[PDB]
């Protein structure tokens, strides 16, 4: 039974190492969510600092890949940082060679192709991570593209990743079934972040303090993460209505 | 089964058992700690005196990278040395190209990526060490701890080896009782105490204390070993606290 | 590159891959070599399971390495082509660098060296081939007959056989071949070579190939009718 | 080296090559054979830079002999000449080209025809009734243009060849120490020991 | 399966230990060192009477002052001999002198452990390297596939080695002559050999300072065999 | 390390056989039957396509018979993809020879070259062998008309008539029975089709389940012509010989 | 058990069995003792023979004028490692005009051995080494294990029955360290130390091997009648 | 490091089977149904856009891909394997043909190059076979319209019409009854939509179906005017609206 | 253009007696018309009772001597502390010099 150790086909036409890489994705027990506004793309993720000895500022699963592209990772941090370093290198190389900023969907495809190679070549293992890329693209506008260990990728209106992804996914599905539009009809990114947090609270059924969340925001020509105090201001506005 | 026989193989759990077995080698090693202070960091390590024939103060365990970073580790000592040699190459190439000495967070990722690379193939073995390291850069003091999986985080205090639980408990008290912070000279004293308290887990053989530190005020942001009177003062403080 | 050690020692001190290569030789068609006073004859079995064969174009069992040296074999046919090609290249390479054709002993030593190299090199398996190498050294009238095997050992023989049922024909040669007085003529040498194959072959029709090599690059292959005359004369004397 | 001539008559090819070898200001040898038998019915003469000539010829010889043993068959003069041309055309763009000009005289046993090929160091091949390399043609081609017929006998070919050598000996400043003559026909290759 | 360079739980390399078993199956080779020279003798062991025994070359010249006898998978020895001859002549090129026997032996033994996953396995042959130099005089070495070499006053390798070594234990002394050593090799070879010893199935050789390395003729050995028979019948 | 997962494709069995070569031959025995018959005035190549469909575009299809050059063709039995790798190599070798010597490559030399490539995969590299058996039909001015076969072992042999693929045992017996040395192409065509018609696993032999080719000196004067039969032409020869 | 097939595999308890098996080869090897004072450093080695006709396997190797070692285990591996030391000592002299520090020599051996314990295909070294030397910081003694671990010591012993000699040195620590400016007495202490590891056999003239290095003493090896003085 | 898997991972079993190829074909069987039909004046290829989530924008995932202006491709099996094959197929059309001959390759030769890549993954060291079957439709001047299937083994066959994946057995039977040699392109599209409806469970509209044609030259899609010989691509992907219009006349 | 060679002047002299030998050299080191040093040793004791001097381009001379001294050291390691004879050293030096046949050590050497 060595067909379960390396990435070759089992009699059922399955790749067990790819399937077990999907299971490593939930090892951190963290849930992430991504939504699109009119002018922005917001990504939020749970932040858990279990040890008091940890420096909480260094605990993060959100990465600034380029000025325009942000990436949140679901999976163990070593593989997350491996992917992050590669995506940063690829984004920079793209700009040098082709004279313009790498689009979010093109980077997603590139990382997805690299993942596909690990599913076909035996000596390389899959990375146990799901990568969610976000930006405000100059051609396509607000953009969410997600990659997984199978080498699969697709664009999203909104998305969710983690152990409780289904609860969050259905919550978002039901909202877009009402509004009948592919985004959050809101002017400011501040209110889009408030929407994202509110709907995660409703879906998971947990309240959040400023240190329980981690937020990334993509606007035209820049992606940036929010500080704890910026998130607190967001939590206050939610509670006051 | 058979998933634990080869490195870089995911078990049905999604776990890399070979990395988890490397952790067992770390847990078998001697105790080492790190303490972040007001303007720097302090490192300390337990050195087991296997025999009287060991020359005191000669078998140095703590290693310097560049001139501003200190490294200590628990587990397979040769694996730690290999990692520090790489760290020194990474630090040299950074300074060669960019002129400025390598920042601590930047240095942390260089080690992290290298250790993580040894979990990607069956043709290599994971590192049998957890490494505590850090120092002072342009943005201030930083302390890190790096595991066999390639996982690392920033720390206020860090501990690894056989007496890590005892150490961690002591570190947690300091964080609670000193929210405003701890001075460099205090951190050296506290580091000595914690190693002495953590020595209850290795109480069969007697040991030798080794301490180092980087501080903006006390060492001009350079890594130095704690020697002579300052070391003895810390030993006396430590011996007073256990009695 | 593929570096896997395929030929390795076993607890009892055997290299099984080299020994299994000898089993491939045991499966191969019988080949025999007999040296007379002024000649060497190479006999070869052709299995008659394959009819409708085109004997004009089918690879002959005996191969010229140079104008004065020949090589026959038993074992895997495809493997033998690689050794023959290498031997032929070395023969021209020797003439080019030393200005003398190879001696039979030198050529044998080279082919044996190639076989040996394939028993302790990574990523390769041994040749499933044993060879009989025969000829006459330049400006020498003493016959030469050597044997090689997958392990890479080689030695000189007054007469020798290899391949399937070689145990039987060797038994025949050991009692029939006299060292003090070897086959004085070509006839006697060919007759003894055909007789030895008739112990094993089955029918004496197109199953026996004979190649006579004489001094000074005089090499000829006997035809079906010429061999058939030997087969006829042998059995007529046997009816007594 | 210097002078190599060739002529194709009715039933044979005749090659004439000088005997001299010069180092510095001294003639070291006056009996040098500037030729190699490639196969029983194919002869190649050569001329060019010192050392390169013999090395190239012997390298070609080894390759044709290897082919003969492998296939138990003699290549046609045309096939050999093409192989040689490719090696020279390959050589001219190398780091250090082989500076060798050749004539290939062969008798094709299949077509029962003599054949002469002239190939220079660049890999320039031409089939000819008579040929030469270097300055040899400047003196001899006018005689050959005048006297040559395709139905000439081997003896008439040798007489016309003597006239060419006599003209060379008269008008060349260069003492090439006579020529070795070889004939290639259906029966193989032989040397004319008195010329 | 398992690595080629793997250690056993006892601290031995599996492959090296297995190659030693192959050497035990090889034909007997004996070497005796004296102050008048070193004698090397081998069992030829022809597999058939039609095999021309003089083509069996188990004793080999490395240089004029160094000889070599082999036992085991004798085909493996050819590249070792080639290296030894190259090393011997190359040192003469670089230093205008004969090479020391120990240094030659060390050069051969450096090849031994160059195997892994370099060659794919250890050598399956042991060598008795005998020679003479000005510094250490007459010497006999035993080169193994482990990369280890011991110097010996007398040594036997091959199938009848432990029986022959016990006999060499009793017989050898520091005042042996060359003639005495020759008869002693023949005596012990005759004892351990399956077939009856004669000039055709056994071979002698020696290395002296004056004449260098010499393989003995079958006529010369035949006389030494006859001389042996008579002296054993003398008591 | 990686050793754990190595199947070791190039090793002997205890009996002295090459596992992968033997198993490759087992694969080939399930492939469609291909037959070659050599006559005095030409060569016939006949082959059976495997269980086809009505929606398969036959006139543009090629799975059995391939052209190596103007003088030489091959019939395939086994993995078609593996065969195309080798076929393209052989086409290149023939052109290399023509460029070097300015003469068309002798049939045997081409066959030996391909057979040497197959051999290499059984002795070194650690890769699986090519699961292909060829029948080579060709002409040159040395030996005239020639038939050869090669298999995954890299061994090749010459034939007057031969079959590869499925039911070769039955097919070879039928060919050995009716074949004669003074036979002609038109007779050989009939023998090839009759043999397939009796050995086939299908219910009936039809035009859409066949590929057919001839190499004839039936070209205007001293020269050779290759004829790859079209679907309609295979349908006509089936009626002519009296099979349909 | 299932985790001892190669050096690239940790066991479930975090052990490397191939390295431990390499360590076992040292225990089978013949005993060798190392000890130093403030002025000199001494190696003492019990050489082993195959039989009575055979020579006694050499145990001590010179690396430089100021440095050398003794071996226990696979002798060819000691030759590879000692050759590496020779090159490194020599690189330091040719490039920096600097005698290689004994401590730095230990660090280089550690790193060389380590690479063989983490990579697939290779194997650990099957030999233990005791390195002595005299540099700018005085006399030194190092113990090398093929796991990579190198330790600086006042005295030690490795090989079969080495525990007896190691206990003796642990008692004599305060005495032999003070033997300054007296090479003969320091050797005596080493010969007396290695004697605690002997059973059945005793120290003969071609059995014993001694080496010494010090303040005004280049690394020299004593064999044969040169050690009869100490028997 | 180094790729130490220099040996084949696909090998012959005692029965003569190449296991990894068979298992790759099993993965193709599990895949979503796709089909191809050849008409007299064109070719049609079609498949279902099986959306993994309703939040996912299925327009961004293209199952039907342009390889050259006159050649298109669709698949069944593992999507990621298909995506990288399309990248390689597009590139090989340039490197091994267009940069040599100054024109795009004919369908059969591009198929041959794709087939070669898939065969090599079946024999080369340290790789598994591609887990896809391709349907490649195309047009070229001298061969006209053509439709090819390519399997994990590297084998390829020309088809008048065919289907691969989930419900291929039923779909091929449906196509046999409807296909003839006189079909116009619009008739083939109609048959393609009928055939594809049988294998689809849920929603059946322009947003859940992906369909492209190889037909007449499209000068409106060329992007420039001025060169008479350049008349535009024959490959065209049908819009969501264009599909829905033909579903009313269904 | 960069000239890798130079001329540091100097002169050396070797004379062989019946049971002794001398190797003498001046101690002046120069470039062009300038004096670099009035005392720069040029003749060296290389061990094993051998003395050596490489005169010409000082950089190449120092490199050669340094390599020969190194060769003596490795001759002891490799051949059981055997003494390197003067004839063996001479032959060894020939190979050190010819290793650079196409970019020579620009020195005239005496031992
Ligand atoms: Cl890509």
């Amino acid at each position: 039974g060595y067909d379960r150790h390396i990435t070759i086909f089992s009699p059922e036409g399955r790749l067990y190492q790819v399937e077990y890489a999907f299971k490593a994705t939930n090892q951190t027990n963290i849930n992430s969510l991504a939504v699109r506004g009119k002018d922005c793309t917001v990504v939020i993720s749970q932040k858990k600092v279990p040890d008091k000895l940890l420096d909480p500022t260094t605990v993060s699963y959100i990465f600034c890949i380029s000025r325009t592209i942000g990436m949140v990772v679901n999976g163990p941090i070593p593989d997350a940082r491996n992917a992050a370093l590669r995506a940063k290198a690829e984004a920079a190389e793209f700009r040098y060679k082709y004279g313009y900023d790498m689009p979010c969907d093109v980077l997603a495809k590139r990382m997805a192709n690299l993942s596909q190679i690990y599913t076909q070549r035996a000596y390389m293992r899959p990375l146990g991570v799901i990568l969610t890329f976000v930006s405000v693209d100059e051609e396509l506008g607000p953009s969410i593209y997600k990659t997984d260990p199978a080498g699969y990728y697709v664009g999203y209106k909104a998305t969710a990743t983690g152990p409780k992804q289904q609860e969050i996914t259905t919550n978002l599905e039901n909202h877009f079934k009402k509004s009948k539009i592919d985004h959050i009809n809101e002017e400011s990114w501040e209110k889009v972040v408030e929407f994202a947090i509110t709907h995660m609270i409703d879906a998971l059924g947990t309240e959040f303090s400023k240190n329980d969340l981690e937020v990334g925001v993509a606007t035209k020509d820049k992606f940036f993460t929010l500080s704890a105090e910026n998130i607190e201001e967001r939590l206050v506005a939610i509670a006051e209505q | 089964t058979g998933y634990d026989l080869s490195n870089s193989v995911f078990s049905p759990d999604g776990r890399n058992f070979q990395v988890e077995y490397a952790v067992k080698a770390v847990e078998n090693g001697t105790t080492s700690i790190g303490i972040k202070c007001n303007d720097g960091v302090v490192f300390a390590v337990e050195k087991l005196i296997t025999s009287k024939l060991l020359v005191p103060q000669k078998n140095v365990k703590i290693q310097v990278v560049d001139r501003h970073i200190g490294c200590v580790y628990s587990g397979l000592i040769p694996d730690g040395r290999h990692l520090v040699n790489r760290g020194r190459e990474e630090a040299a190439s950074f300074k060669k190209l960019y002129k400025t000495p390598i920042p601590i967070p930047a240095f942390a990722d260089r080690l992290g990526q290298y250790v993580q690379a040894h979990t990607l193939y069956n043709s290599v073995r994971p590192f049998g060490v957890s490494t505590i390291f850090g120092g002072v850069d342009k943005n201030g003091a930083h302390l890190y701890m790096l595991e066999p999986s390639g996982s690392y985080w920033g720390y206020k205090g860090a501990a690894t080896g056989k007496g890590r639980q005892s150490a961690k408990a002591e570190l947690e008290k300091l964080v609670d009782h000193h929210p405003e912070g701890l001075s460099a000279r205090e951190a050296v004293k506290q580091a000595a105490k914690i190693i002495y308290l953590a020595h209850e887990d290795n109480k069969e053989k007697d040991f030798e204390l080794e301490i180092s530190w980087c501080s903006l005020s006390e060492t001009n942001g350079l890594h130095k070993f704690v020697k002579g009177d300052l070391l003895q003062e810390a030993i006396d403080f430590a011996q007073k606290e256990i009695n | 590159g593929y570096d896997r050690a395929l030929s390795i020692f076993s607890p009892d001190g055997h290299i099984f891959q080299v020994e299994y290569a000898l089993e491939a030789v045991k499966r191969g068609t019988c080949a025999v070599g007999v040296k007379g006073k002024n000649c060497v004859v190479l006999g070869c079995e052709r299995r008659s399971t394959l009819k409708l064969q085109d004997t004009r174009i089918t690879p002959s069992k005996v191969s010229k390495i140079d104008s004065h040296v020949v090589l026959s074999f038993s074992g895997l046919n495809a493997d033998s082509r690689i050794l023959i090609e290498k031997a032929r290249v070395e023969a021209q390479s020797h003439r080019l660098t030393l200005e003398d054709p190879v001696t039979v002993e030198y050529l044998t030593r080279y082919v044996a060296g190639v076989q040996q190299r394939y028993t302790q090199s990574g990523g390769v398996r041994p040749f499933g081939v044993s060879t009989l190498i025969a000829g006459f050294d330049p400006r020498d009238d003493e016959p030469k007959l050597y044997q090689t095997e997958p392990s890479g050992i080689y030695s000189s023989w007054s007469a020798q056989t290899i391949g399937r049922n070689s145990k039987t024909v060797r038994e025949f040669l050991e009692k029939n071949y006299d060292r003090k007085e070897p086959p004085a003529t070509v006839e006697e040498c060919v007759k003894l070579t055909v007789r030895s194959l008739l112990e094993v072959v089955q029918t004496g029709a197109k199953n026996i190939e004979i190649t006579v090599v004489k001094p000074d690059s005089d090499i000829v292959a006997l035809s079906s009718e010429e061999i058939n005359q030997y087969v006829t004369q042998i059995e007529q004397e046997k009816q007594e | 080296m210097d002078i190599i001539l060739g002529i194709r008559v009715q039933d044979s090819v005749i090659l004439a090559s000088s005997k001299a070898v010069t180092r510095g200001i001294s003639v070291l040898k006056d009996s040098d054979d500037k030729t190699r038998q490639l196969s029983p019915h194919t002869l190649m003469s050569f001329a060019g830079e010192a050392g390169d000539t013999v090395q190239f010829a012997e390298y070609i010889q080894a390759n044709i002999q290897l082919y003969s043993i492998r296939e138990d068959y003699e290549l046609s003069p045309q096939a050999v000449s093409s192989f040689v041309r490719q090696e020279l055309a390959k050589s001219i763009r190398s780091r250090r080209p082989y500076q060798v000009n050749v004539l290939i005289g062969g008798y094709d046993k299949k077509k029962n025809k003599p054949e002469l090929y002239q190939i220079d160091y660049l890999g320039t091949k031409v089939e000819l009734p008579y040929g030469a390399h270097g300055y040899s043609g400047f003196y001899t081609f006018s005689l050959l243009d005048h006297h040559y017929r395709p139905d000439m006998t081997t003896e008439e070919g040798l007489d016309l060849l003597k006239l060419c050598v006599q003209e060379l000996e008269k008008r060349m400043p260069m003492d090439f120490k006579g020529v070795i003559v070889k004939i290639v026909d259906k029966d193989g290759i032989r040397q004319v020991d008195d010329f | 399966d398992r690595g080629v360079s793997t250690f056993s739980p006892e601290g031995r390399l599996f492959q090296v230990e297995y190659s030693l078993e192959a050497i035990k199956l090889g034909s007997t080779a004996i070497g005796i060192a004296t102050k008048e020279g070193v004698v090397l003798g081998v069992e030829k062991r022809a597999t058939s009477p039609l095999l021309e025994s003089d083509s069996i070359e188990k004793i080999v010249e490395i240089d004029r002052h160094i000889g070599c006898a082999m036992s085991g998978l004798t085909a493996d020895a050819r590249s070792m001999i080639e290296h030894a001859r190259t090393a011997a002549v190359t040192h003469n090129l670089y230093y205008d002198e004969d090479i020391n026997v120990e240094s030659l032996t060390q050069s051969v033994c450096d090849l031994a452990l160059r195997f892994g996953e370099l060659m794919s396995r250890p050598f399956g042959v042991a060598l008795l390297i005998a020679g003479h130099d000005a510094d250490d005089g007459y010497q006999l070495f035993h080169a193994e596939p482990s990369g280890t070499f011991y110097r010996y006053n007398a040594k036997a390798i091959g199938s009848g080695s432990e029986g022959a070594q016990a006999e060499l234990l009793n017989e050898w002394h520091s005042s042996l002559t060359l003639k005495e050593a020759e008869l002693l090799v023949l005596k012990i070879l005759k004892q351990v050999m399956e077939e009856k010893l004669d000039e055709n199935n056994a071979q002698l050789s020696c290395i002296t300072k004056q004449d260098g390395f010499k393989i003995y003729d079958n006529e010369k050995t035949a006389e030494l065999i006859k001389e042996l028979k008579e002296k054993e019948a003398a008591e | 390390g990686s050793r754990r997962y190595d199947s070791r494709t190039t090793i002997f069995s205890p009996e002295g056989r090459l596992y992968q070569v033997e198993y490759a031959l087992e694969s080939i025995s399930h492939a469609g039957t291909a037959i070659g018959i050599m006559a005095s005035d030409g060569i016939v190549l006949a082959a059976e396509r495997k269980v086809t469909s009505t929606l398969l575009e036959q006139d543009t299809s090629t799975e059995k018979l391939y052209k190596l050059n103007d003088k030489i063709a091959v019939a395939v039995a086994g993995l078609t993809a593996d065969a195309e790798i080798l076929i393209n190599t052989a086409r290149i070798h023939a052109q290399n020879y023509l460029k070097t010597y300015n003469e068309d490559i002798p049939v045997e030399i081409l066959v030996r070259r391909l057979s040497d490539i197959k051999q290499g995969y059984t002795q070194h590299g650690g890769l699986r062998p090519f699961g292909v058996s060829f029948i080579y039909a060709g002409y040159d001015d040395r030996y005239g008309y020639q038939l050869y076969t090669s298999n995954p072992s890299g061994n090749y042999t010459g034939w007057k008539a031969i079959s590869v693929g499925a039911n070769t045992s039955a097919a070879q017996t039928l060919l050995q029975m009716d074949y004669k040395d003074d036979m002609k192409v038109d007779d050989a065509i009939e023998l090839a089709l009759k043999t397939l018609s009796k050995t086939t696993d299908s219910s009936a032999l039809t035009y859409d389940r066949l590929e057919f080719a001839t190499i004839r000196k039936g070209a205007n004067d001293g020269e050779v012509y290759q004829k790859i039969f079209k679907p309609q032409e295979i349908k006509d020869i089936l009626v002519k010989t009296g099979i349909t | 058990n299932n985790y001892d097939g190669d050096t690239v595999t940790f066991s479930p308890t975090g052990r490397l069995f191939q390295v431990e098996y390499a360590l076992e080869a040292i225990k089978q090897g013949s005993v060798t003792v190392g000890l130093r004072s403030n002025t000199h450093a001494v190696l003492v080695a019990l050489k082993r023979n195959a039989d009575e006709l055979s020579s006694y396997q050499k145990k001590i190797i010179k690396c430089d004028e100021h440095m050398g070692l003794s071996l226990a285990g696979l002798a060819p591996d000691a030759r590879v490692l000692s050759n590496y030391l020779r090159q490194q000592c020599n690189y330091s002299s040719l490039v920096f005009n600097r005698k290689l520090a004994v401590e730095r020599a230990g660090h280089l051996l550690c790193d060389k051995a380590q690479k063989n314990t983490q990579s697939y295909g290779g194997r650990p070294y099957g030999v233990g080494l005791l390195i002595i030397g005299y540099d700018k910081s005085g006399a030194h003694l190092l113990e090398f294990q093929p796991s990579g671990n190198v330790t600086e010591l006042y005295g030690t012993a490795i090989g079969a029955r080495s525990q007896g000699a190691k206990t003796y040195l642990e008692r004599t620590l305060d005495t032999f360290i003070k033997i300054d400016g007296n090479p003969d007495e320091l050797i005596k202490a080493g010969v007396e130390a290695i004697s605690q590891s002997l059973r059945d056999e005793s120290l003969t003239v071609d059995n014993l091997s001694i080496a010494i290095v010090g303040k005004d003493t280049p690394f020299t090896i004593y064999d044969g009648e040169a050690v009869a003085k100490y028997i | 490091m180094t790729d130490r898997y220099s040996f084949s991972l696909t090998t012959f079993s005692p029965s003569g089977k190449l296991g990894q190829i068979d298992y790759a074909l099993t993965a193709v069987k599990q895949g979503v149904t796709s089909l191809g039909i050849k008409a007299t004046n064109g070719v049609v290829i079609a498949t279902e856009k099986k959306s993994s989530s309703p939040l996912a924008m299925s327009e961004t995932l293209s199952k039907v891909s342009l390889l050259t202006p006159d050649i298109g491709a669709v698949y069944s099996g593992m999507g990621p394997d298909y995506r990288v094959l399309v990248d390689k197929s597009r590139k090989v059309a340039h490197t091994s043909y267009k940069r040599i001959y100054g024109e795009y390759p004919p369908t059969k030769l591009l198929v041959s190059e794709v087939a070669k890549i898939m065969q090599e993954a079946t024999q080369s060291g340290g790789v598994r076979p591609f887990g896809v079957s391709l349907l490649i439709a195309g047009h070229d001047e001298f061969n006209g319209f053509s439709l090819y299937q390519v399997d994990p083994s590297g084998s390829y066959f020309p088809w008048k019409a065919t289907a691969i994946g989930k419900g291929s057995v039923a779909a091929k039977t449906f196509l046999e009854k409807r296909w003839n040699d006189e079909l116009e392109l619009e008739d083939a599209i109609h048959i393609a939509l009928l055939t594809l409806k049988e294998s689809v469970e849920g929603e059946f509209n322009g947003d859940t179906i992906e369909l492209a044609i190889i037909g007449d030259e499209n000068p409106d899609l060329l992007g420039y005017t001025g060169i008479p010989t350049d008349k535009g691509p024959r490959f065209r992907k049908l819009t969501s609206q264009e599909i829905n219009d033909r579903l009313e006349a269904l | 253009q960069f000239n890798p060679y130079g001329d540091n002047g100097g002169t050396i002299l070797g004379i062989a007696g019946e049971d002794f030998a001398v190797l003498a050299g001046d101690t002046r080191n120069i470039t062009d018309y300038s004096i670099n040093s009035r005392y720069e040793p040029k003749v060296f004791d290389c061990g094993d009772n051998i003395v050596m001097s490489a005169n010409g381009f000082a950089a190449d001379g120092d490199a050669l001597v340094k390599r020969f001294k190194n060769s003596v050291k490795w001759y002891h390691f490799d051949h059981n502390d055997k003494k390197l004879s003067i004839n063996s050293a001479a032959r060894n030096i020939q190979h050190l010099l010819y290793s650079r046949r196409f970019f020579p050590y620009y020195v005239y050497n005496i031992i």
